[PDB]
DNA sequence: CCCTGGAGAATCCCGGTGCCGAGGCCGCTCAATTGGTCGTAGACAGCTCTAGCACCGCTTAAACGCACGTACGCGCTGTCCCCCGCGTTTTAACCGCCAAGGGGATTACTCCCTAGTCTCCAGGCACGTGTCAGATATATACATCCTGTGCA
DNA sequence: GCACAGGATGTATATATCTGACACGTGCCTGGAGACTAGGGAGTAATCCCCTTGGCGGTTAAAACGCGGGGGACAGCGCGTACGTGCGTTTAAGCGGTGCTAGAGCTGTCTACGACCAATTGAGCGGCCTCGGCACCGGGATTCTCCAGGGC
């Protein structure tokens, strides 16, 4: 039977993922987390829809420019598979 | 119908048909647009801003928008927002 | 009513009747209290009388104390062979060297007390004033005093901080641009007489109360040689270049921050500036001296002398310009040897001793115009040709002398080159001016 | 009788608001005084930099075979051109993207 | 609520890592996202709730987010 | 008619000072090519400032760069330096 | 025979040494050349204030250390002790310039 | 009659000029009107951010074994501390050196 | 007689003496704190102005000024931070 | 050890749907027009202190060139386990719809809090001036690092 | 093959000196406090209706789980190379000077033009409807790639 090896379907999602813009968290299993996360700051919070969208955007943007660095880093060290240490590394550089 | 708001909608129209004649923009990009232009003109004018309080005077002038597209502009876009402007000076000050 | 001959403490020689003049004015300073400046020209034996003087104070008075004399550094072995030969019962130490030095003399010699003379140097001095200014001077000696003429100085102002009783000063140009000057040295002499800052309300009044603390004596009492010199001013315009130039330096791509600086060399060379000299070739033909005033006046008047006496010396006060004459001479393959602020010492000496031995090739010997010690006897040379003037007219006689010492047989040409309608016309009027003051001031 | 009103911009020949960017400034607690040729000066600034946006997003879009510009269209404009990228570097734009790119080392023997 | 961390599952954790362009990815990382994503969200949430709470506001507007993004260098064009 | 240049003024910055920044740095070995790619970041670093530096000399229609102008380029860059006013 | 310290002792020594301290690591002089020449291109007949190059040197030395700290984490993390021409872009292209 | 003039620093407790920074904020074109409070808050804050920079850095000279605080033991305070060294991130001090720092692999073994 | 130049030097003395009576502060070390002073007081003052024109209000008052401390200060500095400056402004309204 | 040959994925072309983008209308509030005023900035003059240019003289610390040896970077190899690609089953996200009421958003009213003004006075700044804290030197005491050698 | 003695190096330490910057005291003047008035910003109450939240049912894509295998991580080994260490030589930095300007900052005035405030009015701009061309969705035929087997 058929089968592709390891790293051509990987590709191919790469190369379909960046040519989408859509999003790529599931939008309420992320509204459940930002609420539990507003509950330590005050109670009964409401939000609008749009803030919700905001900050999904701003989170996905925010992980793509880190796995950005964390690949450029995996690279350095010469290697395909990324690490929490190259994680580690790219937000120490940046500052974090 | 509630409170009027301002944008800069129309605005960015007009210049977009005086670009592309027949090509039109949706709702999406026309809000990035607007918060674009928004945040270039917070930029530019608190820059001024603080070059009169560094030099001491109590005017905002075209001498003081041209230190500070210097400042925030990178190279060439400095050099032709700096010509556009002089023009509209030159010609608002001979047509007035 | 005073030591009428040639004292006894020093021993191998008779002083002249200037030295033993000098000698009884000195003592007529340490009597009556009061410092004063020595001024005897450039030759009268000014080390010789300040010996005297140490030789006096501590043989027919009893004060062998502490005594400093402060000196150049090219003058610490001169200063210490005098004092070995001529009073020998004093015991003069010097301080000279590294760190390590130092701190072996100052635990050797200097703390324990066992000497009377101390000469230094000015570095050494302000890098030892910690261990100078402890002890109790008797007799402070400051050898070419004009170097503590401006106040606000480093050394002006240590000088001033020990702890004197009597204090000498020897220069042969007390006054060199203004009274400030003699104001200064005359307050490190007397500050409680001239503390305040600054024919009957001039001349006459500044010379009765130079007088009493001042001292000059001319050349002239021994002469009998030395034939007079003779200073003749050539006029030069500018080239077609250097009018170019001189006009774009004017009007306003080069920084042009002193315009004086400026307007100055291209008065001397257009070539200095980058890339007014044609291009990539890089050729020394003939568009060198075109491109000058100085230059085309210089080649027409060099191979004259040549033919005639020869010897020239030629002062400058730029290395640049000094690179360009040297390209022109070795194009025309005369004969020169250079000396400024680069050259190293013992090159210095070899190029001065091979100028001057007595039958030699050489024709043009180039000098910075303050790159000397104030020796350098090039008495052997019979015309001197003065590139660029300087502010400072002391400068420009020092220059002169060098090659108008006692060993002269010819009288001596001084070629003085001056653009019209620049800036080197109001140098000159500037140094007439200073010349001027110091004459009406000093010489009578 | 008073003349015919013409806008500032028509004096200056611009299509941004003189007027709305003068009272911008004038509400904006930047300066206690503005002078004249200052709105006119910034409304010639942001009116070249929109056209400059507006240009290349417009030619994106043309290469991508449609009409209206969307932000996938304003994002491959920003970030494909030097001096914009230097502009707008801390800048995200909602549903633009990221440009295609893949590391040489990634891509197969 | 609790147990909402684990909502942001494995795949999305792959599917925004293969737009970053990686190809390989450890088992490890998952956790590691998890918490960055945490943190980040927190500081932002944080100046948002206190933009709220000075408009006396009981609701949290896209308005408050932008203004928190900006403060935190994090311009987000696209909502006011 | 003489030419003699000295040297490159980026060539003043020398190997042992970049040395000496390596090792407040705290770094213990050091490539050999680190020296001109050091020089390149420096360069490209002070171009920036003194480009902004003087941006400001030049509004406040003076010809001397100020320690206050240089505080405000590198405000501007965002390195804030705290000692100069 | 005569002693040799190891090839690494002295440069933990002249670590240690030179994070003790907190004077200026380049030359005055030269510092003061390279900035008027890079001055010059961007506009001609410009006089310095010497607090403007204190203040310079100041903030060009600060940027080098960080730089090469962050240089030699990278170094680390490929696994070396040497820093190298890559470190240092890597470092750049992780910070954003 | 009238009374004495008894300063605001005073009336608050305050060892910071809280007319002085009233006069700053009406100068610094934040905003048309001030408030009474906003200076007493505002010189409440700077106050206690000063003196808490001031106690490390103390703390800092007595471990040096100085009698006098240098810039030296303002970037030891400032570093070594989370709150402030967040504050002070992107700050350089003049002459402050760095914190001493070897990396665990470097060291000999 | 030169020109009067403002500095915060009194002050910082002030607090140094009450916090450390027996140590001193050399110029430099003055210098660096009269500038940390001044970028503080511009960070809050402006950070509060931004909220005024974002809640279309005119006034800058103590609310504005917490509200911009808690922005601006990380944690327990913030918190420390306002309870000095409520401390603060309770003394100046209880019975001044 | 690359060439056909299958398969899977992606591309292009062609036709049917829907949904808002772009136009046209209405009403209002905000910018443009005049007129008058005042205060800010431009222009000038007179002092003082710093910075640029071209030199000199001297001291000495640091750069520089060179040579040797040694850790180390780098390539290569083998092993193992881990991540990937595929198929099956489960689960909860999505979407549409409905319902209720909490809070955002606007308006009217009034009061109280701040800006502006004028006196008055004391707190903070420039200026002098002394003394002591720290820098530096010197001579020890000690802690570290490296090697050679004696002992299995 | 390992561990220790010892030598040499560097470093931490106590003491003594000296100097130049810190810290204090003084006069005075400029900005802050006291007291008042006047007006507009904002606190307060009340109404509306929009937008949020909660719940429910059906679909279906997506997540979770388990298998099987090849590729990648990682440890180890060998080598030769480039960097560290140290030494003798050279250079240029650093300090202290000349000599002349111009530049820039604080002081003090004068003065005129440009920005501000106010009162009218009418045109530009924002909100509201309405409609059709573009974007989307599906469907079918096509091209490109990727993997495997062997006669090249
Ligand atoms: N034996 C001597 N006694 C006194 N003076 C002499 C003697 N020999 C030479 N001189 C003079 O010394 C001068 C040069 O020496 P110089 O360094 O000026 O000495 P000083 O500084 O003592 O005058 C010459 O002009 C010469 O006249």
């Amino acid at each position: 039977p058929h089968r592709y090896r390891p790293g051509t379907v990987a590709l191919r999602e790469i190369r379909r993922y960046q040519k989408s813009t859509e999003l790529l968290i599931r939008k309420l299993p992320f509204q459940r987390l930002v609420r539990e996360i507003a509950q330590d700051f005050k109670t009964d919070l409401r939000f609008q829809s749009s803030a919700v969208m905001a900050l999904q955007e701003a989170s996905e943007a925010y992980l793509v420019g880190l796995f950005e660095d964390t690949n450029l880093c995996a690279i350095h060290a010469k290697r395909v598979t990324i690490m929490p240490k190259d994680i580690q590394l790219a937000r120490r550089i940046r500052g974090e | 119908r509630k409170t009027r708001k301002e944008s800069y909608a129309i605005y960015v129209y007009k210049v977009l048909k005086q670009v592309h004649p027949d090509t039109g923009i949706s709702s999406k990009a026309m809000s990035i647009m607007n918060s674009f232009v928004n945040d270039v003109f917070e930029r530019i004018a608190g820059e001024a801003s603080r070059l009169a309080h560094y030099n001491k005077r109590s005017t905002i002038t075209s001498r003081e928008i041209q230190t500070a597209v210097r400042l925030l502009l990178p190279g060439e876009l400095a050099k032709h927002a700096v010509s556009e402007g002089t023009k509209a000076v030159t010609k608002y000050t001979s047509a007035k | 009513t005073r030591f009428e001959d040639s004292p006894s403490y020093v021993k191998w020689g008779k002083l002249r009747d200037y030295q033993v003049r000098g000698l009884n004015w000195l003592i007529s300073l340490y009597e009556n209290g009061i410092n004063g400046i020595l001024a005897d020209e450039m030759g009268l034996g000014k080390t010789l009388q300040t010996i005297s003087l140490l030789g006096y104070m501590k043989h027919y008075r009893n004060i062998p104390g502490p005594h400093m004399v402060l000196v150049p550094k090219s003058t610490l072995h001169n200063w210490m062979s005098e004092f070995k030969r001529w009073v020998p019962t004093l015991r003069s130490v010097c301080l000279i060297g590294d760190k390590e030095q130092r701190a072996a003399f100052v635990r050797d010699v200097l703390l324990p007390g066992e000497w009377d003379v101390c000469v230094t140097s000015y570095e050494m001095l302000i890098k030892e004033k910690s261990v100078f200014k402890k002890f109790n001077w008797r007799y402070l000696v400051i050898d070419e005093a004009h170097r503590i003429k401006n106040e606000k100085s480093k050394l002006s102002e240590i000088v001033r901080e020990f702890k004197t009783t009597n204090r000498l000063l020897l220069t042969g140009t007390p006054l060199q641009n203004n009274l400030h000057e003699l104001w200064s040295l005359l307050n490190f002499l007397l500050p409680d007489v001239f503390n305040s800052a600054d024919d009957q309300k001039l001349v006459e009044r500044l010379h009765m109360v130079l007088r009493p603390f001042l001292l000059r004596r001319i050349k002239a009492d021994v002469e009998k040689s030395l034939p007079p010199k003779k200073e003749v001013k050539i006029y030069v315009g500018l080239s077609k270049m250097q009018r170019e130039w001189y006009t774009r330096i004017l009007m306003k791509k080069m920084r042009l921050l002193n315009i004086l600086m400026q307007l100055r060399k291209c008065c001397n060379h257009p070539y200095l500036f980058d890339g007014a000299e044609p291009g990539p070739p890089y050729t020394t033909d003939m568009h060198l001296v075109t491109n000058s005033g100085k230059m085309v006046v210089l080649d027409k008047l060099l191979p004259k002398l040549k033919e005639q006496g020869s010897r020239v010396l030629i002062f400058s006060q730029m290395t640049r310009v000094l690179d360009i004459l040297e390209d022109y001479c070795m194009w025309r393959n005369y004969e020169y040897c250079r000396l400024d602020g680069q050259t190293p010492h013992d090159e210095r000496q070899d190029s001065i001793n091979a100028y001057n031995e007595p039958n030699s090739t050489k024709f043009v010997f180039m000098l910075s115009t303050r790159a000397g010690g104030l020796g350098i006897n090039l008495a052997t040379a019979d015309v001197v040709i003065l590139y660029d003037s300087d502010w400072n007219p002391q400068v420009d006689l020092q220059a002169m002398d060098r090659a108008h010492r006692i060993g002269q047989t010819k009288t001596v040409r001084v070629f003085r080159f001056i653009t019209d309608n620049t800036v080197e016309e109001r140098i000159v009027e500037r140094a007439e001016m200073k010349l001027r003051l110091d004459s009406i001031v000093i010489q009578q | 009788t008073r003349a015919k009103a013409k806008t500032r911009s028509s004096r200056a020949g611009l299509q941004f608001p003189v007027g709305r960017v003068h009272r911008l400034l004038r509400k904006g607690n930047y300066a206690e005084r503005v002078g004249a040729g200052a709105p006119v000066y910034l409304a010639a600034v942001l009116e070249y930099l929109t056209a400059e946006i507006l240009e290349l997003a417009g030619n994106a879009a043309r290469d991508n075979k449609k009409t209206r510009i969307i932000p996938r269209h304003l994002q491959l404009a920003v970030r494909n051109d030097e001096e914009l990228n230097k502009l707008l570097g801390r800048v995200t734009i909602a549903q633009g993207g990221v440009l295609p790119n893949i590391q040489s080392v990634l891509l197969p023997k | 609520l609790r147990d909402n961390i684990q909502g942001i599952t494995k795949p999305a954790i792959r599917r925004l890592a293969r737009r970053g362009g990686v190809k390989r990815i450890s088992g490890l990382i998952y956790e590691e996202t998890r918490g960055v994503l945490k943190v980040f969200l927190e500081n932002v949430i944080r100046d948002a709730v206190t933009y709220t709470e000075h408009a006396k506001r009981k609701t949290v507007t896209a308005m408050d987010v932008v203004y928190a993004l900006k403060r935190q260098g994090r311009t987000l064009y696209g909502f006011g």
